[PDB]
RNA sequence: GGCCCCAUGGUGUAAUGGUUAGCACUCUGGACUUUGAAUCCAGCGAUCCGAGUUCAAAUCUCGGUGGGACCUCCA
């Protein structure tokens, strides 16, 4: 605040890991360091800025790892110290101003499980204090210059609260605010605590004591407490930060004004996402991630409203190791695999189904199909191990997407399956369009380990294991046509097996290899990273570190070859950096456009697209099409990218002549996107 | 191994040659008892106390030398003369050991240095035979108000610290409201951990009271009966009706009917309750002699039928 | 209904209790909960954590010392909590095709979600499965258990169990321990460097961690990493003197090796605990009065603590095959506690014995030790034949209080010194001879002519434990009913401080420390030089 | 209101005038630096209240207090 008309300069202060505390000045685009301030081995933990009443000196207030408070004045161009306040034994962590009327107030908590208040305000003007018969704590006095003239100032306490058991982690004012024009300025505080609780105090004017008026959270349980929690703008709902990363939102009611009601709010994995698929009619996504969870995002339909918006409905595994892996087998059953040597198997129970079709807005007969009939209820943690067992958990109607409170017990998926046969870790799956067929790979250093596996869906039985490389196998993929099976792995090589033709209908087909790579005939100098088919089952298009992409083709004519044709079938690109994602687009158009997305360890997606050459040139195959934006991409590396394949919606009856086509991203950035692209583009 | 013989015959080499500072190193080393200084020969001792301060000259020994010292006598329990030819016996200590040798210490350490010597004069004041609580804080509070002189001077602050380390700090606050100053109540209540919104109050009510009403409610308040009846007693007759209920609650009686003389009628009044008290207690002969006394007649015959 | 009666019941109980505080009278609880459980009518007794959770704040703060449940808990001066990490494969299974032939449990086991030589069925293996071992949860979770029990929490050590820890990837190790450390603190840090900074910065002192290993994974370079972390012992296990038995055993390393192993570590500063099992194949009844003699005699093994684990056959190993077989036959159960009491006999003075049988459930043995109090039939035994034991943990205050009820009166000190591992050790300590009653003790080391490290290299002795007994008593608390805070921690390091400048020759003096100990030896006059605290001498 | 019988650890129960009351559930402590709750082994805890007769009473005579069986009375 000056008047010398400015471009609003801007103060700010700020404390780091380096045991000292830094200012700055922001006039326009020019920034400047003003001072640093160095506190020898300690550190500070919090800080706020304000004013002094009646005047234009600002003043900071730093709360330090010595249970000490530290105030700072802002005399001539320097901040010098003033005065120290003491009072607390233990760390502290967070401190704010607030200014009512002529004086100035300070909210402080600690992890002695206490809050205090202590009050600054003007000292007298060294006469008119005659009143000697009184009993009065004794002031902190510090005095300043102001245009040659001396100001004194006083600091008291004012009371001390109680009632927390665990750390208190934040404590926060009310914000002002105008209604009609007239600004009101109400006098309350919010607490947050690491025993799952929040408390909002109020004082009370018949004594000099302040009151708890609401307490809310959730006591009990192994989930601990709460690090943040703030206002809204005129006190209406109140919002707090868990210790995993869940969101709570409390909405008061309008009549009743002792009552609170949870609402909706978003939700996401607190770690790394591993991997994404999608319904096989599209109407949901599954992801798993490194943080021991299964998610399930889903739209949901409101009448009055014409926006569709998407919430976390389901949590169907809290497992107990590292999920890497998923694949999916039908529309309410899907396999995972995580860091054991173990497949699991997991299906859906009943109340799901309910649940799903009431928040998209489906029909409970239609959804079911009359293909579902009886099946399990619900799930529930084991006594001991790790499993899921049917309740045949609570019957639990709901119309509107749940809390964090449902979602974390009453919505888990029983298991009906388990699958030995590995002799490491799992770190690929992949499943063919017919249904009836699995692949499995794990960590190796020899040949013996490396080796993919065959299983059945209706009987889970070992089909033939398909010993080659000598590496961990990263990616598989079945060609649409459903007669071929593609590997690559870490020895910088790959394979194709073909399936051999049998009648035999009570017996089951057989593969074996069809094409091969060795060191030389191999293009890619690192790992490979991704790979996947054409649409028409033709050419297949690998991803690795050595920053290109490549297209090998003229894999068709399954019918008669005399050994194969095999080899480059495009040049090599410079990407930029190294490719870690590569999908295709099912979609056909009678110009030949094989649009490929690729991803980078920057959290980049570029929509490329190929043709083919047809001629003995190999130039003008590759086309820069669209890239993301820097608000619109990742920040760490992508880890997959699957198109919408509504293999159900074969041609889209109900569409704006399908103007638009969607995928979803997924990253190791904590991160679930979804991407819209124009058609007629691309 | 350190055997004990040894120990204990250099030892008394050295005590006998008043060399203390050997000795004192000797035995703090060895973990000795230090009661062996002064027990060996109290007279050397208590004449010869100034060269023992200049040898030992440091803070932290002497205080560690008082927070040790115990009446009990150590050569005849712990370490006994192995030659039983002792010379004499000769003065039997007139009082307290601790009385003598706090006063003595502390004497001079005061006239050698009082600002060099400041925590461990406060540490001879509180560790007599009765703690005086009361001039320690009250020197603490003049050292709050005062500038130094000689750069060797102890902080208010320290001070503080070093007698919150000797003495819990609500103890220190009954003590300090027992002292009826309110400026020494708050000083304590400064690092008490409390919230000044529910003293504050109470604090201004107490101050806004009659003297002698004051403090039997500030007696009443720390127990202490006797003064509070005492203080009760010395006020206007209204009262009395409840100074008497509080003689009868706590069975008073003897210190009431002390504080009054036999002619007033308030001690008409009191004996004829402690007859009656006794009546309850069936001591039918004492109570009745003591109504006859008072005047009581036709109780002394109620009581004296009785038994 | 019952439970009101009882709310009731407790309601009163405190009332009394703190009535009787008010006006200053002591009072006998045992008396007082069966005649206030008698008014209300109830067929039970109250519990003393129930009574312990209903105190109000004030009340709280002022009569646990009369409430505590399971004095032992913190009878030795510190509280102790165990971790444990992810369940992995030893890393000897490689290159020797399988592993020890004894261990139970395991990631390819039919004990489902268990550690190696471990069954799930044991307390701390339930207490990290339900937190699906995560460190954070297990700390919280076990401070919390020790507040509830009436217990001071100021002073911790922690214990990681498991498998072969340093045989993990570099990034899960700098997860646990900076995890370990930020539970303790209470900041959010990136990794070790700032955990430890903010940690040393803490009010709740960590004292030392105890890590477990093998003795081919205690190297320089493994030495100088759990150097960083904040460790300051070692677990590793012997099991036998014999160079037969651990080749026939697959154990997969050799006896010299451990050798070897020790004098590094004990050069570099560590503390060496060593686990032994009697009743090993191929060794008879007289081979291990020889064994333990020779453990004790010979300069080359000498520890400074022991684990007696007597051999256990369990289903699912090989030596569940060759006791099938016929081939394998335990000892009877007179033999084992004789051989027992003869072996605790031969203990060192300096010597201190933490365990001395396993924690296996009962019905889940096949053959061995069946009971479970092998130590005090032990002891009584070696009554009985007239031998006592002189270890440390049954010679200290705390431990002679509870199972005897004696207090020092005469306390001397006393100096031992002897050799081992090619090294002049010294064991400093204050003590009651009459009475045999310990309460404070130092070690003392001259760096011997192999040491790698930089700051002890060129005339360097080093402290490598100091410790006092009895209670706990809280950081800049003072009970004169108790022992620590009264000064013996200075004498022993003024007494360390001219042994190491007048006899050994030296011209400075390293400690290895935790933390809250680093304030502490900031406060003496040390400073801080990488992981030791140092001073200079000449 | 008389009218027959019952009463032992916090709870369910055993024992004959001796020269000193046994078991179960509950509770507390140790083996234990892998554990309040599991295992093994130790420990604390009672003849309601008065008179009494017999050398001697938890035990037999007569009492109050509660309880159980009969009708109460009574309003
Ligand atoms: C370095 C290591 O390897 S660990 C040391 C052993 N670990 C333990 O804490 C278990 C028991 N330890 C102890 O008994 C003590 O903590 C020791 C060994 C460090 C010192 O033993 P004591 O005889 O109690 O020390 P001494 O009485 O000489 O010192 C007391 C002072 O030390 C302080 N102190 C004790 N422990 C600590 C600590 N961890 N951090 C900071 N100060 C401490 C006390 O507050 C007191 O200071 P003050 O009274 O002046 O305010
Ligand atoms: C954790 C410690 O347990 C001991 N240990 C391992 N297996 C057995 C067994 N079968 N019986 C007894 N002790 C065993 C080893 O000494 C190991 O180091
Ligand atoms: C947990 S077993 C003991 C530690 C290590 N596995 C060893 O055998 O030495
Ligand atoms: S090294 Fe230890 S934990 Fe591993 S198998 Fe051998 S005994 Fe078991
Ligand atoms: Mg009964
Ligand atoms: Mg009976
Ligand atoms: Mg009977
Ligand atoms: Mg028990």
């Amino acid at each position: 605040r000056r008047t010398s008309d400015p471009a609003l300069c801007t103060l700010i202060v700020s404390a780091a890991a380096d045991s000292a505390v830094r200012l700055w000045s922001k006039k326009g685009p020019e920034v400047m360091c003003l001072q640093t301030l160095n506190f020898g081995n300690g550190f500070a933990l919090a800080l706020c800025l304000s004013f002094l009443p009646n005047t234009d000196v600002p003043i900071l207030a730093c709360g330090n790892d010595d249970c000490r408070i530290h105030i700072f004045a802002q005399q001539n161009d320097q901040f010098q110290k003033v005065l120290s306040l003491c009072g607390h034994e233990d760390w502290i962590r967070g401190v704010e101003w607030a200014a009512f009327g002529r004086d100035l107030f300070l909210a402080s908590c600690s992890q002695d499980c206490l809050i205090r208040i202590w009050k600054l305000y003007i000292k007298s003007t060294s006469l008119e204090t005659q009143d000697d018969d009184n009993i009065r704590l004794k002031e902190n006095t510090f005095t300043i210059e102001n245009e040659s003239v001396k100001i004194a100032f006083a600091v008291t306490l004012e009371t001390v609260l109680a009632g927390h058991e665990n750390w208190v982690n934040a404590v926060h004012w009310q914000p002002v605010f105008y209604k009609d024009g007239v600004l009101q300025q109400p006098v309350r505080l919010l607490s947050a605590s690491m025993d799952k609780t929040m408390i909002l105090w109020a004082p009370d004017e018949e004594s000099g004591v302040w009151l708890e008026q609401v307490r809310v959270g959730e006591v009990g349980g192994n989930t601990l407490g709460f690090y943040d929690c703030q206002f809204n703008e005129d006190g209406s709902m109140i919002i707090a930060h868990a210790f995993h990363g869940a969101l709570h939102l409390w909405k008061q009611n309008t009549v009743n004004p002792r009552e609170w009601t949870p609402e909706i709010v978003i939700s996401g994995h607190f770690d790394g996402v591993q991997d994404l698929v999608w319904d096989p009619e599209g109407e949901f996504i599954i992801t798993v991630g490194t943080d021991q969870t299964t998610r399930l995002f889903a739209p949901w339909k409101r009448k009055d409203q014409s926006q569709v918006t998407w919430h976390e409905i389901a949590r169907p595994q809290i497992h107990g190791y590292d999920l890497k892996c998923l694949a999916m087998i039908n529309r309410f059953q899907f396999v995972s695999g995580a860091d054991e040597k173990v497949l699991r198997v997991f299906s859906a129970p009943r109340n799901f189904v309910e649940n799903f079709c009431a928040i998209t807005g489906q029909s409970l007969n239609h959804v079911l199909c009359n293909q579902d009939s009886d099946l399990p209820e619900g799930a529930t943690v084991p006594a001991l191990g790790l499993s899921n067992k049917a309740v045949f958990f609570q019957p639990s109607i709901l119309t509107e997407p749940p809390t964090e409170d449902h979602l974390l017990q009453n919505t888990l998926w029983p298991e009906v399956q388990k699958l030995y046969g590995h002799g490491y870790e799992i770190f690929c799956v992949t499943c063919n369009s017919s249904k009836t067929l699995l692949a499995s790979a794990c960590k190796a250093a020899k040949k013996e380990h490396a080796a993919i596996i065959l299983w059945n869906t209706t009987s889970w039985k070992q089909v033939q294991n398909l010993v080659f490389h000598s590496l961990t196998v990263t990616q598989m993929a079945f060609s649409p046509n459903e007669k071929f099976l593609l590997a690559v792995s870490r020895d910088r090589t790959w394979s194709l097996w073909k399936k051999q033709d049998t009648i035999s209908p009570e017996f089951e087909p057989v593969f074996s290899l069809f094409a091969f790579t060795n060191k030389i005939t191999s293009v890619h100098s690192r790992i490979i990273w991704s790979c996947d088919w054409s649409p028409d089952s033709k050419y297949f298009f690998t991803g690795s570190r050595d920053k290109k992409v490549v297209v090998w083709g003229e894999c068709d004519s399954t019918d008669d070859c005399i050994e194969h044709n095999i080899g480059p079938c495009s040049s090599v690109l410079d990407v930029g950096g190294a490719v870690t994602a590569v999908s295709v687009c099912p979609v056909l158009h009678p110009s030949q456009r094989y649009v490929v997305a690729v991803g980078l360890e920057c959290g980049k997606i570029c929509l490329y697209t190929w043709k083919k050459t047809d001629q003995v040139p190999e130039i003008n195959d590759w086309t820069h099409c669209v890239e993301t934006s820097q608000s619109q991409s990742h920040t760490l590396a992508i880890r997959k990218l699957c198109w919408k394949n509504c293999s159900g919606k074969t041609e889209q009856k109900e569409a704006e002549g399908a103007e638009w086509l969607h995928f979803a991203s997924c990253g190791e950035d904590h991160t679930v996107k979804i991407h819209r692209v124009n058609k007629c583009a691309l | 191994v350190h055997h004990r013989a040894l120990v204990l015959a250099q030892i008394r080499k050295w005590l006998d040659k008043l060399m203390f500072k050997e000795a004192f190193e000797c035995m703090r080393k060895l973990r000795i008892n230090l009661n062996l200084i002064y027990d060996h020969n109290p007279k050397v001792f208590l004449g010869n106390v100034e060269t023992f301060i200049k040898q030992i000259d440091s803070v932290n020994h002497i205080n560690l030398f008082f927070t040790e010292l115990k009446e009990e006598d150590v050569t005849k329990t712990m370490y006994p003369a192995p030659v039983t030819s002792s010379v004499y016996l000769s003065r039997d200590p007139d009082g307290n050991k601790i009385d003598l040798v706090c006063d003595a210490m502390r004497a001079v350490m005061e006239s050698i240095n009082p600002h060099k010597y400041c925590l461990s004069i406060l540490t001879s004041h509180v560790k007599k035979t009765t703690p005086e609580l009361e001039i320690v804080l009250q020197k603490v509070h003049e050292l709050q108000g005062n500038a130094p002189s000689d750069p060797d001077a102890v902080s208010a602050e320290e001070a503080l610290k070093y007698l919150l380390h000797l003495v819990d700090v609500n103890e220190l606050y009954d003590h300090s409201l027992g002292t009826y100053d309110f400026d020494l109540v708050l000083m304590v209540a400064e690092k008490s951990q409390k919230d000044p919104k529910e003293y504050l109050p109470f604090l201004n009510t107490l101050k806004k009271m009659e003297t002698n009403y004051q403090r039997f409610t500030i007696d009443k308040y720390l127990k202490r009966y006797e003064k509070a009846i005492g203080h009760l007693s010395k006020c206007g007759p209204e009262y009395f009706p409840e100074c008497l209920n509080l003689i009868k609650d706590k069975n008073l009686y003897n210190e009431a009917l002390k504080l009054y003389s036999p002619s007033s009628q308030q001690y008409q009044d009191i004996s004829i309750a402690y007859g009656e008290h006794l009546m309850q207690e069936h001591m039918y002969e004492p109570a009745g002699l003591m109504f006859a006394r008072c005047g009581a007649h036709e109780k002394a015959l109620s009581a004296f039928l009785t038994c | 209904s019952p439970a009101e009666l009882m709310m009731l019941t407790i309601g009163d109980v405190i009332k009394q209790l703190i009535e009787a505080h008010e006006q200053g009278k002591d009072i006998d609880l045992n008396k007082v909960k069966t005649k206030t459980a008698a008014k209300y009518g109830l067929s039970a007794q109250p519990r003393l954590v129930d009574i312990i959770a209903a105190v109000p704040p004030q009340y709280r703060k002022v009569l646990m010392p009369k409430l505590k449940a399971k004095p032992i808990r913190t009878a030795s001066g510190i509280a102790v909590v165990a971790v444990m990490c992810k369940p992995h494969r030893c890393p000897h299974i490689s290159f020797t095709g399988n592993i020890c032939v004894y261990c139970p449990g395991g990631p390819d086991s039919d004990f489902e979600y268990s550690t190696q030589s471990y069954t799930g069925y044991e307390p701390t293996s339930m207490r990290a499965i339900r937190a699906r071992y995560d460190p954070f949860l297990q700390t919280r979770h076990r401070i919390e258990q020790l507040k509830q029990l009436g217990h001071s929490v100021d002073k911790v050590e922690f214990i990681v169990m498991g498998g072969t820890f340093m045989a993990l990837p570099e990034e899960y190790r700098d997860y646990f321990i900076r995890n370990l450390h930020d539970a303790l603190s209470g900041h959010t840090s990136n990794n070790i460097y700032e955990a430890v900074k903010y940690s040393e910065r803490s009010l709740t002192k960590c004292i030392g961690i105890t890590i477990e290993t093998r003795p081919d994974y205690c190297m320089k370079r493994h030495l100088s990493d759990m150097l960083t972390y904040g460790c300051t012992r070692l677990e590793i296990g012997v099991q036998s003197v014999y160079e037969d038995v651990a080749r026939d055993t697959n154990r997969g390393h050799t006896v010299k090796a451990v050798c070897e192993s020790f004098h590094l570590a004990k050069d570099s500063g560590f503390k060496v605990v060593a686990h032994m099992m009697p009743d090993l194949p191929n060794v008879g009844l007289e081979r291990d009065i020889e064994q333990f003699t020779e453990f004790f005699e010979n300069p080359a093994f000498r520890p400074d603590g022991l684990k007696l684990y007597p051999t256990l056959v369990i289903r699912g190993t090989g030596l569940y095959e060759l006791w099938k077989s016929g081939r394998y036959k335990s000892y009877s159960p007179s033999d084992l506690v004789e051989l027992v009491a003869r072996i605790l006999a031969l203990v060192p003075p300096w010597t201190r014995v933490y365990r001395v049988q396993r924690d296996i459930p009962m019905p889940l043995v096949s053959s061995g030790v069946e009971h479970g109090n092998l130590r005090e039939l032990a002891l009584a035994r070696m009554k009985d034949l007239g031998i006592q034991c002189r270890d440390v943990r049954t010679r200290e205050v705390g431990i002679q209080e509870i199972h005897h009820k004696v207090r020092p009166y005469q306390v001397e000190l006393v100096r031992r010194d002897y050799v081992a591992n090619g090294g002049w050790e010294t064991f400093l300590s204050y003590e009651d001879p009459d009475q045999d009653i310990l309460i404070g003790l130092l070690r003392l080391r001259k760096c011997s002519e192999e040491t790698f490290r930089f700051e002890l290299g060129g005339g360097v002795s080093i402290v490598r434990e100091l410790h006092v007994y009895g209670s706990v008593v809280p950081v800049s608390s003072r009970d004169p009913t108790k022992f620590q805070h009264q000064g013996f921690g200075m004498l022993l390091m003024e007494e360390a401080e001219r042994i190491a400048r007048e006899e050994h020759g030296s011209g400075k003096i390293a400690v290895i420390s935790g933390v809250g100990t680093r304030n502490y030896y900031r406060k003496i006059g040390y400073r801080l030089q990488g992981p030791y605290m140092v001073k200079m001498l000449k």
